[PDB]
């Protein structure tokens, strides 16, 4: 969904 | 959680180590600014900073939250976070805003964009305040974490999470106080300084709300192509 | 300055004594609400409250020491924050409702009458719940309201230092109150921070409310009093 | 300005 969602899950 | 088991010194270390990198602007300093040019640089910078801000995951206690709650806090606080970062690094540049090491803008360059000098003046005023208080790096990282956890905490079967966030917030308060005690401040001076720092967060909220409205107006006017990420962050406030 | 020589207990007394009365709205129970009539009620109320607020500010220690231009600025900056913290305070003992006036107690469903207002009601109600959870005391409330007056417009400005000395005094007062109430040293700084962080949320609600009020004005939904028009104007 | 006048009366 949200780009933010994707960024959070992919955080490094 | 581990966040609550951290000593004050361990909290400061964790926050210091979690600090995002200082990015450069694509700025080419052989070309005068235009309204579009200026907005482009600032928004491009903000978009790249946002990715790195998502730092958030390393803020003690944050990783404990649901993906939903993390999204909410970031959507609420992202511009406040960018702004306090900007004010912090501009501290030793009176009258200027250090957006990046290669993009140092004075007040009058705010006029390059309609309605922006008003925003610049507020950021500059906050910077002067930080300078006046001699704000320390250890205190800054504490304040920025408080913003992340506080700004959207009241916009929430899941009362256990909100209480966890409040326990983490209390720990950060303990950490600020610890730094002030270590710095040799008396009890009265500790409480006074703590109050002073937190009141600045009121002004940072104000600047964010104003900046959000300005960023929105520039969007509608199509005076600048905003990234998909930036548009979604902006959309969350409207 | 007399304000700085005030003890904590004298500070609290002065602030408690300067508290404005709870005013009634012009609510007419013979008629159903419309977007226009509800906006009329709330804005008529805010207007009468403003008059009392102006006179309350004159009694906040240190305020009258400022130039008229500075007093004007602080109030222009903080007026809606001040109205909102008052509303949240008197709504404390009414879970799920905002006690705008004794004869005007509204839940979020009644907020829906006005386009976009339920969002504001929700934020106010959330803040009210927070006060209730913290068991906010009246002495703490009056300190917080005075801090808002002095702080909100202080950075958009010697006198600056004077305002900060006064603000420091209010901090000392808050700590004094908490100690007197039996809070431990650690609990004192923790509660101080919790209370002050609320002010960030109050600022947020004021900015959102200001945009909404301006919106209603620009759609000719409700006529605002000349005073309210000028207070609103100061934010643009 | 009305506010300015009121802060005196
Ligand atoms: C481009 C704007 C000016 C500052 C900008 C910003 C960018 C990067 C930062 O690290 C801080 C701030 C955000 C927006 C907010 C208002 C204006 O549109
Ligand atoms: C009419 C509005 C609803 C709350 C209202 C208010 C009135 C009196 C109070 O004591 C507090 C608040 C002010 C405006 C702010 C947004 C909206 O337009």
């Amino acid at each position: 969904h949200k780009i933010l969602h994707r960024l959070l899950q992919d955080s490094s | 959680s581990l966040a609550l088991s951290l000593t004050a010194d361990q909290m400061v270390s964790a926050l210091l180590d979690a600090e995002p990198p200082i990015l450069y602007s694509e700025y080419d300093p052989t070309r005068p600014f235009s309204e579009a040019s200026m907005m482009g640089l600032l928004t491009n910078l903000a978009d790249r900073e946002l990715v790195h801000m998502i730092w958030a995951k390393r803020v003690p206690g944050f990783v404990d939250l649901t993906l939903h709650d993390q999204v909410h806090l970031l959507e609420c606080a992202w511009l406040e976070i960018l702004m306090i970062g900007l004010v912090w690094r501009s501290m030793e540049h009176p009258g200027k805003l250090l957006f990046a090491p290669n993009l140092l803008l004075d007040r009058n360059q705010g006029k390059c964009v309609e309605g922006m000098v008003e925003i610049f003046d507020m950021l500059l005023a906050t910077s002067s305040r930080f300078r006046m208080m001699n704000l320390q790096g250890e205190e800054f990282v504490c304040l920025k974490s408080i913003i992340l956890l506080n700004s959207g905490v009241y916009t929430f079967k899941s009362l256990e999470e909100k209480d966890h966030i409040h326990r983490v917030l209390d720990k950060i308060t303990d950490t600020l106080i610890h730094l002030m005690a270590k710095a040799g401040l008396t009890l009265q001076q500790q409480h006074q300084r703590l109050a002073q720092l937190l009141l600045i967060l009121s002004h940072i909220r104000h600047m964010s709300n104003k900046g959000m409205e300005h960023l929105y107006s520039m969007k509608c006017k199509n005076v600048v192509p905003l990234s998909d990420l930036l548009l979604e962050m902006l959309d969350a406030h409207r």
